[PDB]
């Protein structure tokens, strides 16, 4: 390969021996096309006019009164999609056509990446087929409806749990039969390299532009930028611009469900262990056994059984940290941030919110100058906070 | 040298190999070792037998639903070495291969895995989803306890591929005789020219022509999975049906390899 | 008055006599307002940051092809909150404050003008209820979690047809004995002077970015700009910065509903009478008696049973075409949109689409440059649109 | 005329006057008729109706009531001036004034809905909606058809409104007793000063005492609706009842007027 595919000891690329020409080839086009100039041009120029990049960096008034921190949200719940998601299957999808690709393939949990393949797949011209778990799809008819209103053939897997992971196996499964004519837009950086190179490049101006905005804004880096962690792409994206900024603190935040002593939680990279899954060497959900098991979480897009290899190395060599958060802490900053700044968060997002709120209750005389990343809007879960 | 004197035997008498194969478990403990010992009985030169995983990427439905059948019953990796102990046991030359799948073999750590394969009386062992690229930690470990590691060879397989898989396998070459995945609904040259170990083909085989077809084809063997695991779906209710069918499939495919 | 209240003919304030004090405060806080560097400043960074403006300007790529019709969609769906109804209501907000007031009272039909007033009176920290036909309450439930969820208290009227109108008049009312510390957010450019003024200049960014985005991307004026009227505060956004642009066209595209000749429709501009309501003397729909009917449409949010003023007279003059769409056309280019552009536009935009699909269909060799007002995402209107 | 007779008469013998507001049409054509004679039997000095509009906003539920109550017996403008002639008919010299919405004068046009006015006997207008800032074509055609244009003078009424309205109006000057709008459930000087037509004080009066403190404040007389309309409201089944009831509350009200 042309590129490292391991991040310390993760990563690496465990896919059976038919599929490693797909991946050989798509990491040939990728080192390319961040080469060729018509293509940063188009991919910026999508990202623009079509996505609504820059997204705003919003500083808020309210949720901070009587601390001394200050909290910024980096806004890509403002993103065309309504969330970050949309930033990377435009670059996919590119990729594609430059690859000379015709079909798309994507797996989904929320429903979120679906949306997002569907539409830049709808937009650039490519059949679409996305593979969501049985239990997903019942779950998330809102976003089904969105997909197949965009054109893509939405298939529902009722194999193993019937969820995110199984959904990821059928994807790979096509895949390996299909590799010849149809692409896989895997939706998170994680999955055997090139993938979480891919989708940490393709996401990686939301950090550049943050980065630009506060030194503009406040005249400094901030002291922490926080993301909640599903899979790791709004994570790493968030990330990849500062950490060579030994200063900015980088913060993940996994799903703590129902609690981590519970064990219903979504929590791998701090309590999971390392296995080999989903073409890739990391932390996961798995029993004593080996077996592969679901990450719980109230929130459904946080859901991924594991993390990306880039956030197992990172935190091993103390370069970011991960903490949990609660379903009740997410549900606590989710009514927060609607009742005092007038946006509504997704609820994954709001896992990152709810840590930075923690650290600001906690320490409410610490000055701090903290960065959140709003991955999404909460629209999708009006009704789930409903109840 | 299980395999190579299967190979010896077969060959010398100009035969093909036909090998079985089937999920540990499926669809009991008990129902599983009967069926194993109808599989041999019926005149299978070798056995491939899979361990439950969660997540089998590389098996197509009928697989699938075996895995799912066989957690049904409660299988586990441990209760799947006991019963290798317990066939290897009633039959000691017949050489049996394991069909793994990454996370299960690196789970109690890798050498460890191996130790145990060893222990119990195994002969190879094929991880799906660890490629060439990816196999050193798992042939050195195989190496050490005398287990052959199994590599595929695919059809879009270069030459540097074949190289590596002749150089790195023992026991015999796995011949993916297509892409996709395993499903019963669905090079020989240059690796004889490369010294790689005897050719096995897979993935579709369960024709009793595709056989004589594969041995024609100058490959040492056939294996078949979905076939057989289909024989064991359908008469899921009725144990004696079961062995009956799958007694006559074999011998059948068996008899086409010669 | 320090501003003519007059449209020619239309327009005016007809109002109790004790509502009278409260309008030209009104207009002098606004005079003074728009003079005031700090208030500018204000309203834009609120705008920008917190927002999202500018929004793009989207070039449709697959729409126009085999065509001579050039197409744009000014993205206001990309809009925090998901409509243009937000750029107006941050500036009423401020101007409330301005002003003193503490509370805020508005009138919503689709639920868009409730929940864009309930995130910026969250936001500025104002005490906020909302008046919506108990109708639309039943019908529009996403939209009214959203409202109470950002703290709004949504009041549903059972007096008259329990729709737009009758809360209208339940807003007027309650300002009648309120204007004391409460103001009233008008959600259109319609009612009695200055808010078809207030609010005409709160939306004109929308046609001010549009100038200067076709020119940078086209290097000329469109031939015609078009957008839906319900009340008239998209349309009258997007249209007045081109007015002393005679060589551009302005076309409004009021909802045909089941169709003109069938009597339900909501295209009183086109197909009603002028009479006074709501405090103003505009066309209408009422009976051959003088009583106040109901506009129809498949899209909720175009069923204000009037217009604004300012249209009626662009109208007359001859500056401005107006047109209908019928609730087929519309469902038709909602389609269209998503499975070729990726985006799902508010059934209320819809119309607007529709019609620009429309002239270039019925004269494909015409060489146009068109810009259609997205005025909104259609993510409300995704199960309806699913019956 | 009507007017200044019945203020002569009513100060001259220093009395004050009492007038009943009801919709009409509520809840019926024919019980609207006999609810007015029993007002005008019951001592009202003049009579304040309302025809029946679609969009009240100078109404409380009371009123809003009364008018939903009117349209669902399917009353019309146009049946509305019937029975106002029908009502003049009856009683030559009662004063009536009618409340309107500023779209139902103008639709058949605003001289035309005066004309009509005068050909059915009516004495004044007040438009509840049109402020004396759009005013103009109103009174104009008011005047024209020898009708008397009704302002409203609100508490927070500064000196240039006072002139205004003391020198638009006839008939009489409508004294707002508060904010909001009409329900039942809630200046003098200078309009003296200024010439203006004697003051009616209306919204919220219901107590017989409210009436003498209107007058004794130097008010001419009081308006009261919603108070009257609630006992149509409440007897809405009992015609008799509501008939006696609305007796005893005019009298008293009437009573408490000298
Ligand atoms: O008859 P069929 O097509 O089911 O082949 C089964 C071959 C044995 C087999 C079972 N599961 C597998 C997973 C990966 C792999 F390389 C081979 C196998
Ligand atoms: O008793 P109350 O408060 O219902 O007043 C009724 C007074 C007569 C009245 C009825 N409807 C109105 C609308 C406007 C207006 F200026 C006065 C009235
Ligand atoms: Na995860
Ligand atoms: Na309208």
């Amino acid at each position: 390969t042309l590129l490292n595919p391991y991040f310390g000891e993760f990563g690496g690329m465990y896919v059976p021996q038919i599929l490693m020409p797909a991946l050989n080839q798509l990491e040939e086009a990728f080192v390319r096309a961040q080469k060729d100039p018509e293509f940063q041009a188009q991919f910026a120029d999508l990202l623009k006019n079509y996505a609504g990049r820059p997204t705003a960096l919003t500083k808020c008034q309210n949720i901070t009164a009587g601390t001394r921190t200050t909290l910024y949200l980096k806004r890509e719940d403002l993103l065309h999609g309504g969330a970050h998601k949309t930033n990377q299957v435009l670059g996919q999808a590119l990729l594609a056509k430059r690859m000379g690709k015709s079909e798309i393939i994507a797996e989904t949990g929320a429903g979120q990446h679906g949306v997002a393949s569907a539409l830049a797949s709808a937009l650039l011209g490519l059949k679409c087929r996305i593979y969501m778990g049985a239990k997903d799809v019942e779950r998330q008819s809102p976003n089904v409806f969105r997909m197949r209103l965009m054109g893509a053939e939405v298939i529902p897997v009722h194999s193993g749990s019937a969820t995110l992971k199984d959904a990821c196996n059928e994807a790979l499964r096509d895949w390996s039969g299909s590799y010849e004519t149809a692409h896989y837009m895997l939706g998170t950086a994680a999955g055997p390299h090139p993938y979480p190179t891919i989708v940490r490049e393709f996401q990686r101006m939301i950090g550049e532009e943050t980065k630009a905005q506060i030194l503009d804004k406040e005249g400094r880096l901030p002291d922490a930028v926080i993301a909640c962690v599903g899979g790791g792409s709004n994570a790493i994206g968030m990330f990849a611009d500062f950490i060579n900024d030994t200063s900015v603190g980088l913060i993940g935040v996994e799903p703590g469900g129902h609690g981590i002593e519970t064990g219903e939680h979504g929590a791998p990279l701090k309590h999971g262990r390392v296995g080999i899954y989903f073409g890739m060497k990391a932390p996961m959900m798995q029993t004593a056994d080996g077996q592969i098991e679901e990450s719980y979480s109230i929130s459904a897009g946080l859901d991924f059984p594991s993390v990306g290899p880039q956030h197992a190395y990172l935190n091993s060599i103390g370069r970011a940290d991960y903490v949990s958060i609660t379903d009740d802490e997410a549900l606590e900053a989710f009514k927060t941030l609607c009742r005092h700044e007038g946006i509504i968060p997704a609820l994954e997002s709001s896992h990152a919110l709810a840590h930075a709120l923690k650290m600001m209750r906690e320490q409410p005389e610490k000055e701090q100058l903290l960065v959140v990343n709003l991955s999404g809007r909460g629209d999708k879960d009006i009704f789930t906070v409903h109840d | 040298e299980r395999y190579e004197n299967l190979f010896a035997q077969l060959n010398d008498r100009r035969e093909g190999a036909f090998v079985p194969f089937v999920t540990l478990g499926d669809p009991g403990i008990e129902q599983s070792l009967k069926i194993i010992d109808t599989l041999i009985d019926a005149g299978a030169d070798a056995l491939e037998l899979g361990v439950p995983f969660s997540d089998p990427l590389a098996d197509g439905p009928t697989i699938q639903n075996a895995n799912l059948r066989a957690f049904a019953a409660g299988v586990t990796p441990a209760q799947c070495f006991e019963m290798l102990a317990l066939i290897r046991e009633k039959h000691p030359t017949i050489p049996i291969g394991l069909l793994m799948y990454a996370n299960l073999v690196f789970n109690n750590g890798i050498d460890a895995f191996y130790a145990r394969c060893e222990q119990v009386g195994v002969d190879s062992v094929l991880v799906a989803d660890v490629p060439v690229e990816e196999s050193a930690p798992f042939r050195q470990a195989a190496l050490r306890h005398n287990i052959a590691p199994i590599f595929i060879c695919p059809p879009n397989a270069d030459d540097d591929l074949l190289r590596q898989v002749a150089s790195y396998g023992r026991g015999y070459t796995y011949l993916l005789s297509r892409s996709g995945v395993t499903g019963a609904e669905n090079l020989i040259e240059k690796l004889k020219e490369y010294h790689a170990a005897p050719a096995l083909q897979g993935f579709g085989i369960s024709s009793p022509e595709q056989v004589s077809a594969a041995v024609r084809a100058g490959a040492a063997g056939a294996i078949s999975g979905s076939a057989i695991v289909k024989i064991i779906e359908k008469n899921l209710a009725s144990p004696k049906q079961m062995l009956a069918e799958l007694r006559s499939f074999v011998s059948a495919m068996k008899a086409a390899s010669r």
